[PDB]
């Protein structure tokens, strides 16, 4: 456990796997909801992900 | 995005000067706006990140005739608020026509804020209500401020003056203020002059000087109110998100506060709620109900037991609400700040839309109306004829305002479902 | 391949000798061309390479009714240009005129550099547009050039000249500089007086010796266009592969300028990017946008960050461009010299296609547009009425430059896939 918590950090990740994926983190949750609005409202069978993950970015 | 308070006239500047140096010791700003080496939170809405961490708030400082714009100058935070946009009667006509030569300077110190922010959601006003220059300027830039941003939203901290009725002339300028403040203000929250100096006797023995501690007790509620933007979390993220559930319906938009820790200088949940629902606890002086109330508590709460708290609240029918539809109590969990004390660390305060206050703006009514007959205080100033020959704007105020009394006493009735 | 600079006219003659001289310290030269004890380039291309290592800038200075040229010859670097090449009014038909009698020994001037050199790429002119002297005999050289050499490409640092409006017949003579430059010069990149004198007044308290202080803005500008040819690396190694990006059209050839640190006296790729796209960093002063961007950094840049970089100020979108082209912003790296000091540490120029420049086009043409009307400055000079008792050159010009002003804003729409 001790290098576990250390040597890979197995605690901060729970921390920020709350916190990013399930919503917890607020903030980024809502500033990526308003610059995907464009993007995400058009029929994405025609999407292309070089897009997403470059604005993910920008949001973070 | 980034918020834009309009803090205007000498009243409204000097609660805006407190308000922005009680964040600077919240936050991590030292006088100077450096960052503080003793320093989690949300910064970019209310500060500007400048280069070297001068975090400057976004303040639109407006002074008219100013006297006590002088003395904010000669203060340590000088440097703090440095955006250098400060440009140069007691009638709210007076008011008024002073502004409208001035307004396309004033106008473009609102567009360099508004082009050197990522973004703009709202704009904030330190108004005063019947606030000699405050009023009339004040009610003008409200005005112009929704045609040019339409889609953005106007707050106002309008500090609603009693002191128990000098201006002989108050009622009729605050009789304008809200005609403009009814139809162009998004969101207002009303705070009372009379109801802070009764909490001001009750806490403390202080009556004399009521204005210079009474900016604190503003203060601590201007604070307060937007500690859950400033600090991040799952829901109220951004401030529309948290002004729908206060406003049920455009008209009715005038907001009620209170503070559990009035004595601000453990205890439970369900403690700090029950005490907020009492009267003392209150900071504003036929059946009346409340239409939809909202609560944000900071401290060492348990955030688990924080349903368990509210079924209790729920049974002892402690609260009686709106018939027409559904309304419910809404609890909201912040985090007090570290680096200041936090002793008293749960500290609650609340944010509730109450017909109550219709009864205040009927008061200045009721003033004007004896007013308006004896015809006593008409100015009849030649600014005051001239600006207003017909003197018809006062009664367009006056119907206007008479349809928010009556609005307001429609909700309380069972059909708002029909016309209000 | 190796440039030849055919620097002509008082104010051309004022920046090649400060471009020179600003290599000179930058490159190992000393005032007397010679290498210094304390001084990886490849030198060749911007200067000869004598026998006992006197680096001679091939420099072709041109003087007419010379005054400027003394004072150049009476400096410590009168030893460094000596290719031993230098051969003896404001009006435009006035320069052109006294060009065409000494055209002879001065195209064999060019010649002897053309024969110096293995192969020769460009013609560089550092020509003044309306610059009395300048102007005139600038475009009569222009015409002479590409018919001799109509393989070869020429290129003009053209400093157009706006002083917020000395010369009255400025516009005319500018007109006709124009007509030469948009059918004989293969590139041009645009400058303006004003611009520079605007950012002079905000970077510095100069403003009454505008001229002096400028030469150095216009310099930083010059050194820097060229940093990725006379150093060595696999970046654009010769100036025609550069120049093909940049210009997209036969007709559109002008180029604008910036400095990512206009105050150079650590810094990300991120930051000295969006600093760039701003308009204060800009030297040059119905929808508009860019056809093609382009920009070269020069400092302590990482690597990795670049792609980053590349995609970060593209959602940002500072850069607002709807070209008929599908050109894209290129990021471009050099070398920082050593021995100069290494203040901003990372430090950016960019050299870009826009349709605002066609507005400065305009304004002269509106100028001269009045003027012609009232024909109040026609000159009427003997010189002037004998070189063109028809005056229809300028009128051709108006065609040829309105054919341009039209060009630029066919540009702007959907359809300059047809014709202009
Ligand atoms: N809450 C609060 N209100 C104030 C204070 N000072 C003045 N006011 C209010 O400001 C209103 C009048 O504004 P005034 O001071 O005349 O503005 P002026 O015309 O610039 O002097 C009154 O209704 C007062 O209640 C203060 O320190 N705190
Ligand atoms: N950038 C810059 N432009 C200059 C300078 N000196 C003159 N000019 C420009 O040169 C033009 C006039 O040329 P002029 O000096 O009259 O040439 P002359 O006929 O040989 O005297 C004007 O448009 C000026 O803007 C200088 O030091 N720097």
């Amino acid at each position: 456990l001790d290098v576990l918590n250390k040597k890979y950090s197995l605690l901060d990740h729970m921390q920020a796997m709350r916190r990013y994926l399930l919503l917890g983190q607020g903030d980024f949750i809502r500033h990526l909801m308003d610059l995907l609005k464009p993007e995400l409202v058009r029929p994405a069978t025609t999407l292309y992900q070089h897009n997403l993950t470059g604005i993910l970015e920008t949001a973070v | 995005r980034e918020i834009i308070t309009l803090q205007l006239g000498q009243c409204g500047n000097q609660i805006g000067f407190e308000f922005w140096k009680q964040l600077c010791a919240e936050h991590g700003i030292s006088p100077e706006g450096i960052v503080e080496e003793f320093a989690t939170d949300r910064k970019d809405v209310f500060f500007y990140q400048a280069d070297d961490e001068h975090y400057i708030p976004r303040a639109v400082l407006l002074d008219l005739e100013p006297r006590v714009i002088h003395s904010i100058l000669n203060s340590p935070y000088a440097k703090l608020y440095n955006p250098e946009n400060i440009y140069l009667g007691n009638n709210w006509a007076s008011g008024f026509s002073q502004g409208e030569k001035i307004h396309e300077d004033i106008f473009d110190i609102i567009d360099r804020e508004a082009d050197g922010s990522d973004s703009l959601e709202g704009f904030v006003l330190c108004h005063s209500i019947a606030g000699g220059t405050g009023s009339g300027l004040g009610s003008y830039l409200l005005e112009r401020l929704n045609d040019r941003y339409p889609k953005k939203l106007v707050q106002t901290y309008s500090v609603f003056p009693n002191q128990d009725e000098d201006v002989v002339v108050q009622p009729y300028n605050s009789l304008l203020t809200l005609k403009r403040l009814t139809q162009n203000a998004d969101c207002v929250v009303v705070l009372d002059n009379t109801a802070l100096n009764r909490i001001a006797t009750d806490r403390l023995h202080i009556q004399n000087p009521s204005f210079s501690q009474i900016n604190q007790l503003v203060s601590t509620i201007m604070s307060a109110s937007t500690t859950t933007l400033r600090y991040p979390g799952y829901m109220n993220n951004d401030l529309i998100g948290l002004i729908a559930s206060l406003i049920p319906t455009p008209r009715l938009h005038f907001l009620m506060t209170g503070y559990t820790p009035l004595t601000t200088d453990k205890t439970t949940v369900l403690d700090v709620m029950r005490r907020l629902l009492q009267p003392k606890n209150v900071m504003v002086s036929t059946n009346h109900c409340y239409i939809a109330i909202l609560n944000i508590i900071q401290g060492e709460v348990d955030p688990t037991q924080v349903h368990k708290s509210l079924q209790r609240i729920r049974e002892r029918k402690l609260a009686n609400f709106i018939p027409w539809g559904p309304a419910s109590i809404q609890v909201a969990l912040s985090r007090k700040s570290p680096y200041l004390p936090s002793a008293h660390r749960v500290s609650g305060l609340m944010m509730a839309n109450h017909t109550s206050i219709s009864s205040l703006f009927e008061r200045t009514c009721r003033q004007y109306d004896k007013l308006r007959k004896r015809e006593a205080f008409l100015e009849q100033f030649r600014k005051e004829d001239m600006f207003k020959d017909n003197f018809d704007e006062m009664d367009t105020s006056r119907e206007i305002v008479q349809q928010l009394i009556d609005e307001y006493h429609a909700a309380t009735r069972p059909d708002y479902i029909s016309w209000g």
